[PDB]
RNA sequence: GUCUACGGCCAUACCACCCUGAACGCGCCCGAUCUCGUCUGAUCUCGGAAGCUAAGCAGGGUCGGGCCUGGUUAGUACUUGGAUGGGAGACCGCCUGGGAAUACCGGGUGCUGUAGGCU
RNA sequence: GCUCAGGGAGGACAGAAACCUCCCGUGGAGCAGAAGGGCAAAAGCUCGCUUGAUCUUGAUUUUCAGUACGAAUACAGACCGU
RNA sequence: UUCUCAAACUUUAAAUGGGUAAGAAGCCCGGCUCGCUGGUGUGGAGCCGGGCGUGGAAUGCGAGUGCCUAGUGGGCCACUUU
C-alpha cells in the first residue's frame, strides 16, 4: 500500500491567496541582539542626557 | 626522454602570488593581523612602527592602513643622524636605537605631545613603557612591525622599538628579544642593553682588533679611522646624539635640483617598430638566401 | 529525501573563482560597515568562521549590529510560505557593500542641485525618471547609393 | 545474445559514461576504429566521403562494428587492400543498462552494464572515409552498404574539404604552396603567422 | 679581459659515510668525519622500510657533514690524489656541482684499528658564484638568472685549468 | 626620467632567453668580537665597507608562451512565451523576445597611493 | 622556522629502489576517516611552550512548525595560554 | 598535431530566474550625551532643535490588523524539463 512521498504543487497557488507578505516594515527597529558593550555605552548616553539641558 | 613540466598548458594553469609576495618582501600573514582594525572601532586608524633595516640604512616609519595604501604619518631614516653627531656606523644596534629615537621625537612634534612624554632621558635599559596623563593628550599607541626578520634576542629591530619606548610611544613588547636577556637563567639586565645601546658591542672589538694586529683593525673600521671615532669617544658620541635628537626634531626636506628631462631609459618600441623588424629580418633572411645559388 | 546538512550543493557556491584562491585582498578585511548599511552576501570559501547558510549567498540585507569580524545583517530569507526579516551574524569577508542604494543618493544629491538651480528662476526640469519613450520622428539620410539588397542564401551543406 | 535494438535506439538518458561510479562495462565490440592504408599522407587522399545522421538517436557499439566491416568488405573488393582509409567518427562511451529477471520484479530496479551505445547529434558525421579523387562513386555505394546497418535515416555527404582535415580541396594543394600547411601523417599542421620567426626561418631554409 | 666577480669556488663540501648497519657500525663512523672535518656530524635517520637492503623506517642509515670556506678546500684537496687527479666526463652534473667517491677512508691521513676497520665515505663539491646565496633568504629571494650559473662545460675548464687535471673518457 | 620603505588592485604585473643600466639607492659582498644561532657565520643574527653591478633588481627586446582585451565563430548553439504547426516516431520548422563558448584573427604587456631620495 | 608529490642530473659499496647535493616543481602531496570545498614564508611539515577541549549569562544560525535536541556562527563578563 | 566524449569533469557560459534599491523613517545644518573607542572637538551611536515637499520609474488597486474556526492531510491528468 504505497503512497506519493513528496509534492510542491499545489503549495505556490496556496502561498498567494493571503499573498506572500513582505514583513513588519516598521519604523525603530528593537536594539535585540545587538553587541552588549555597544549597549551598555548607549545605556549611559541617555541615562546622563538631562546632564547637558541648561546648555540644550 | 621526460616531460615537460612548465608546458603551454602550465601557465593558463599559473596563478601569481601577490606582487610584495612574489618580490619576496610582505609576509601577508603577518600584515592580515598587523594593519587591520576591529570593525566596530569604524575607521580608528591602527597605527604599526615599521623597522626596516638595510646593508647601508635602517628605515623606521609610522604608518595606518588605508585601502588606496597604507599612508606613513611619521618617517625618521639613519642617514638623518649625522645631523646630530653619528657620522657612520650608521647600521649597528646603537645607530638602530638613535632613529627609533628620532621617528618617536619628530611624530610627537607633528602632533604637539613634544613637551608632553618625555620618557628614559637617562638612558638605563629598564622596561620603561608610556603611562598616560589624566587631562593631557593621551599616549601614541603602535605595535612593531619586524618584516621578514627572525625575531631572536638582540634583532637590531628591537633597538628601533626601544628608541621609540624611550621617546614617549606606548608601545607593548618584552624584554626577552631586547639583549642582556639570558636565555638559560632568564632574569633581564640593564647594564648588558646598554652595552649595545651605547655601543660599547662595537668599541670593545674595536679595542680587541687594535691589541691583537693593525692589518685586521684598518680593514674592518675604516670610516671609524678616517672620521676620528675611537672606542673612548664611541658612547659619549651617542649621549650628544640623544640630546640633539630632543633639540631638533622636526625634519627640513631636501630641495629637488631642477629636472634636465633626459630619460636614462629606453621607451617602448611601439607597433610600427616591432613589426617593421620582423619585416626587415624577413628580407634579410630571403636577401641572404639567394646569394648562396 | 536528500542528505540534510549546511553545506550540501556548496562545491560551486562556496568555491573560489579560477586563479583567484590563496591569499584574500587585504582591501577586503578594511572597509568599515557602519549600521543601516545596505550589503550583499556571498560566502568566500577560504575563511571557514562566520559563512552565512548557502540560503543567504547572494541576498542582500542591511547592518543592525557591527562587531570586531562580523556584522549582524537582517536579510529577507522568504519561508514556503510568507517572508521573515532575520538576522545572521556574518564575518566580513563574505561581505560586500551593495551598489544598489549608492546609485539613489547618488541621484538624490544630484536631483538636489537640478532642484536648488531651477528653484528661484521660475525653471522647471522633472526630476522623475520618465521611462524610455517611443523615438521621436527622424530623418534618415541616404547619401547617394542605393540601399543594399539582401536576398536568403541558399541551402548547402557544410559537415 | 542481447535484446533488439529497438529498445536502446533514442537517447532518453543522461550520458552515463563507462567512469569510477559505473565499473564492471564490457568492451564494446568496436577495438580498432579506422583502417585501409591510413599510414598514407595528405597529397594522395584528397576525395573524403561521410555518413552524416538525420536523427538525435543512440547508434550500438555492434551496429557501428558491422558497419565498419561492411565499409572496409567493398573499399577492398572496389579498391584493393591499399587504395583508401575508412574511419568510425564515433566512440561508443555511453553505457547500457539491463534490469534482468533471471524472483526479483521492479523492486530494487537499476540495471547492469549490458554493453556501450554511441550517441549521435543531427548532422553529425557517424563514418568518413578519404581516397583517390578517381573512386568517387564508391564511397557513396560503400557507405550506401553500411546504411543497413544502423537504426533511422543516414545520409551520405561528398565533403568540399581535403580527405581528414579542417581545409577547402580546392584551396588545400595553394596552402602548402605558400608554406601556411605542413603535411604531418593523415592530417596537416596549419602554421600561423604569429610563432617567433626563428620557426619561420626553419621553413624557408 | 676578465671580471673577478664571475670567480668560481666551491659554496659547501657534502660528505657522508652511508653504512646502512646501524648502532655499533654507524656511531664508530662518527670519529671518521670529526678526523676528516673537525666538526660534528649529523646522523641520517630513514624515511620508509626497505627491506631487501635490510633499512628501517626512520632508522639511522648515514651520517652527513658539510664543511666550508678554508677548511672544505683541504678535505676536497687530498680526496683527488686518491682519484689520482682525473675524474670521468660523466660525473659532473647538468647545475655546475660534481662530486666523485674514494673506497676506503684509511687514505687521508686516517690509521687502521681493527674495530674502526674500512669505511666506504663519498665526496660531492658544490661549485658556487658570489651571489648564488641569493636564492635561500627570508628577504628578497630569487632566481639567478641564466647569465650567472655554473655549466659542466665550465665546470670542466675549472677543474681542468685550476688543478690541471685531466679528465679521461671511457 | 628613475628608485627606496610601506603598500592598494593582484600576470596588461607571470615564465623563458638576450641587450643596455648616470646619480642616490637596493644588492651581492667583507669578516665573526659582541648578540644570536647552526653539522657547518651558506641561511638566521650581529660587526663592517675593500672590490663588482657580474647577478638580484630596473627598463627595453622577442613575426616569444601565457595573460588581459576586441573581432570572429554567429544571430549559429541553446532558450522565455505561442499554435487543432509538420512528422509513425525520433525530433524538426515557424511565431514572440533574449542570445552564448573554443578553433581562427588582431590589439595590448602593470596602472598607481602615502613618506623620503637621486637627475 | 621551513616546503610538499613527482621528475631531471650527478656522486665508493649502490642496483627499479638505502644516502648526500644542486635544479625544476600552483599544490600535481599533505591536512586521522568517505567525498566535496578550502590552504604554500600555510590550514601541510619539524619543533618551543602549552590547557580557549576552562567558568558564566543571553542573542543568532542550521533542520524547522520557524518547536526541541545535536551542531554552529557572532558577542559580552571573568580567568588563562601563546 | 588529430578523432570522440563526461549526472557524480571544467577554463568559458546563457535564456528563464532570486535578492536588494527607486526619499520626509528622506537628505543637508548645528549643538548636546557616553562608563564605548582614542595621538587628537578622535571614532561611533544616541538625544534635542532645525531648514527643505516638483511625494522624485511605469501600470493598477483602498489598505491594515486581531481573535475564534470547520474540513483536509488516499489524489489524479496534461504542456515543457525530468
Amino acid at each position: 500500500a504505497k503512497s506519493k512521498n513528496h509534492t510542491t504543487h499545489n503549495q505556490s497557488r496556496k502561498w498567494h491567496r493571503n499573498g506572500i507578505k513582505k514583513p513588519r516594515s516598521q519604523r525603530y527597529e528593537s536594539l535585540k541582539g545587538v553587541d552588549p558593550k555597544f549597549l551598555r555605552n548607549m545605556r549611559f548616553a541617555k541615562k546622563h542626557n538631562k546632564k547637558g539641558l541648561k546648555k540644550m | 626522454f621526460v616531460k615537460v613540466v612548465k608546458n603551454k598548458a602550465y601557465f593558463k594553469r599559473y596563478q601569481v602570488k601577490f606582487r610584495r609576495r612574489r618580490e619576496g618582501k610582505t609576509d601577508y600573514y603577518a600584515r592580515k593581523r598587523l594593519v587591520i582594525q576591529d570593525k566596530n572601532k569604524y575607521n580608528t586608524p591602527k597605527y604599526r612602527m615599521i623597522v626596516r633595516v638595510t646593508n647601508r640604512d635602517i628605515i623606521c616609519q609610522i604608518a595606518y592602513a588605508r585601502i588606496e595604501g597604507d599612508m606613513i604619518v611619521c618617517a625618521a631614516y639613519a642617514h638623518e643622524l649625522p645631523k646630530y653627531g653619528v657620522k657612520v656606523g650608521l647600521t649597528n644596534y646603537a645607530a638602530a636605537y638613535c632613529t627609533g629615537l628620532l621617528l618617536a621625537r619628530r611624530l610627537l612634534n607633528r602632533f604637539g605631545m613634544d613637551k608632553i612624554y618625555e620618557g628614559q632621558v637617562e638612558v638605563t635599559g629598564d622596561e620603561y613603557n608610556v603611562e598616560s596623563i589624566d587631562g593631557q593628550p593621551g599616549a601614541f599607541t603602535c605595535y612593531l612591525d619586524a618584516g621578514l626578520a627572525r625575531t631572536t634576542t638582540g634583532n637590531k629591530v628591537f633597538g628601533a622599538l626601544k628608541g621609540a619606548v624611550d621617546g614617549g610611544l606606548s608601545i607593548p613588547h618584552s624584554t626577552k628579544r631586547f639583549p642582556g636577556y639570558d636565555s638559560e637563567s632568564k632574569e633581564f639586565n640593564a647594564e648588558v642593553h646598554r652595552k649595545h645601546i651605547m655601543g660599547q658591542n662595537v668599541a670593545d672589538y674595536m679595542r680587541y682588533l687594535m691589541e691583537e694586529d693593525e692589518d685586521a683593525y684598518k680593514k674592518q673600521f675604516s670610516q671609524y679611522i678616517k672620521n676620528n671615532v675611537t672606542p673612548d669617544m664611541m658612547e659619549e658620541m651617542y649621549k650628544k646624539a640623544h640630546a640633539a635628537i630632543r633639540e631638533n626634531p622636526v625634519y627640513e626636506k631636501k630641495p629637488k635640483r631642477e629636472v634636465k628631462k633626459k630619460r636614462w631609459n629606453r621607451p617602448k618600441m611601439s607597433l610600427a617598430q616591432k613589426k617593421d623588424r620582423v619585416a626587415q629580418k624577413k628580407a634579410s633572411f630571403l636577401r641572404a638566401q639567394e646569394r648562396a645559388a | 529525501t536528500n542528505t540534510k546538512g549546511k553545506r550540501r550543493g556548496t562545491r560551486y557556491m562556496f568555491s573560489r573563482p579560477f586563479r583567484k584562491h590563496g591569499v584574500v585582498p587585504l582591501a577586503t578585511y578594511m572597509r568599515i560597515y557602519k549600521k543601516g548599511d545596505i550589503v550583499d552576501i556571498k560566502g568566500m570559501g577560504t575563511v571557514q568562521k562566520g559563512m552565512p547558510h548557502k540560503c543567504y549567498h547572494g541576498k542582500t540585507g542591511r547592518v543592525y549590529n557591527v562587531t570586531q569580524h562580523a556584522v549582524g545583517i537582517v536579510v529577507n530569507k522568504q519561508v514556503k510560505g510568507k517572508i521573515l526579516a532575520k538576522r545572521i551574524n556574518v564575518r566580513i569577508e563574505h561581505i560586500k557593500h551593495s551598489k544598489s542604494r549608492d546609485s539613489f543618493l547618488k541621484r538624490v544629491k544630484e536631483n538636489d542641485q537640478k532642484k536648488k538651480e531651477a528653484k528661484e528662476k521660475g525653471t522647471w526640469v522633472q526630476l522623475k525618471r520618465q521611462p524610455a519613450p517611443p523615438r521621436e520622428a527622424h530623418f534618415v539620410r541616404t547619401n547617394g547609393k542605393e540601399p543594399e539588397l539582401l536576398e536568403p542564401i541558399p541551402y548547402e551543406f557544410m559537415a | 545474445g542481447r535484446r533488439p535494438a529497438r529498445c536502446y535506439r533514442y537517447c532518453k538518458n543522461k550520458p552515463y559514461p563507462k567512469s569510477r561510479f559505473c565499473r564492471g562495462v564490457p568492451d564494446a565490440k568496436i577495438r580498432i576504429f579506422d583502417l585501409g592504408r591510413k599510414k598514407a599522407k595528405v597529397d594522395e587522399f584528397p576525395l573524403c566521403g561521410h555518413m552524416v545522421s538525420d536523427e538525435y538517436e543512440q547508434l550500438s557499439s555492434e551496429a557501428l562494428e558491422a558497419a565498419r566491416i561492411c565499409a572496409n568488405k567493398y573499399m577492398v573488393k572496389s579498391c584493393g587492400k591499399d587504395g583508401f582509409h575508412i574511419r568510425v567518427r564515433l566512440h561508443p562511451f555511453h553505457v547500457i543498462r539491463i534490469n534482468k529477471m533471471l524472483q526479483t520484479g521492479m523492486r530494487g530496479a537499476f540495471g547492469k552494464p549490458q554493453g556501450t551505445v554511441a550517441r549521435v547529434h543531427i548532422g553529425q558525421v557517424i563514418m568518413s572515409i578519404r581516397t583517390k579523387l578517381q573512386n568517387k562513386e564508391h564511397v557513396v555505394e560503400a557507405l550506401r552498404r553500411a546504411k543497413f546497418k544502423f537504426p533511422g535515416r543516414q545520409k551520405i555527404h561528398i565533403s568540399k574539404k581535403w580527405g581528414f582535415t579542417k581545409f577547402n580541396a580546392d584551396e588545400f594543394e595553394d596552402m602548402v604552396a605558400e608554406k601556411r600547411l605542413i603535411p604531418d601523417g593523415c592530417g596537416v599542421k596549419y602554421i600561423p603567422n604569429r610563432g617567433p620567426l626563428d620557426k619561420w626561418r626553419a621553413l624557408h631554409s | 679581459k676578465e671580471n673577478p666577480m664571475r670567480e668560481l669556488r666551491i659554496r659547501k663540501l657534502c660528505l657522508n659515510i652511508c653504512v646502512g648497519e646501524s648502532g655499533d657500525r654507524l656511531t664508530r663512523a662518527a670519529k671518521v668525519l670529526e678526523q676528516l672535518t673537525g666538526q660534528t656530524p649529523v646522523f641520517s635517520k630513514a624515511r620508509y622500510t626497505v627491506r631487501s637492503f635490510g633499512i628501517r623506517r626512520n632508522e639511522k642509515i648515514a651520517v652527513h657533514c658539510t664543511v666550508r670556506g678554508a677548511k672544505a678546500e683541504e678535505i676536497l684537496e687530498k680526496g683527488l690524489k686518491v682519484r689520482e687527479y682525473e675524474l670521468r666526463k660523466n660525473n659532473f652534473s647538468d647545475t655546475g656541482n660534481f662530486g666523485f667517491g674514494i673506497q676506503e677512508h684509511i687514505d687521508l691521513g686516517i690509521k687502521y684499528d681493527p674495530s674502526i676497520g674500512i669505511y666506504g665515505l663519498d665526496f660531492y663539491v658544490v661549485l658556487g658564484r658570489p651571489g648564488f646565496s641569493i636564492a635561500d633568504k627570508k628577504r628578497r629571494t630569487g632566481c639567478i638568472g641564466a647569465k650567472h650559473r655554473i655549466s659542466k662545460e665550465e665546470a670542466m675548464r675549472w677543474f681542468q685549468q685550476k688543478y690541471d687535471g685531466i679528465i679521461l673518457p671511457g
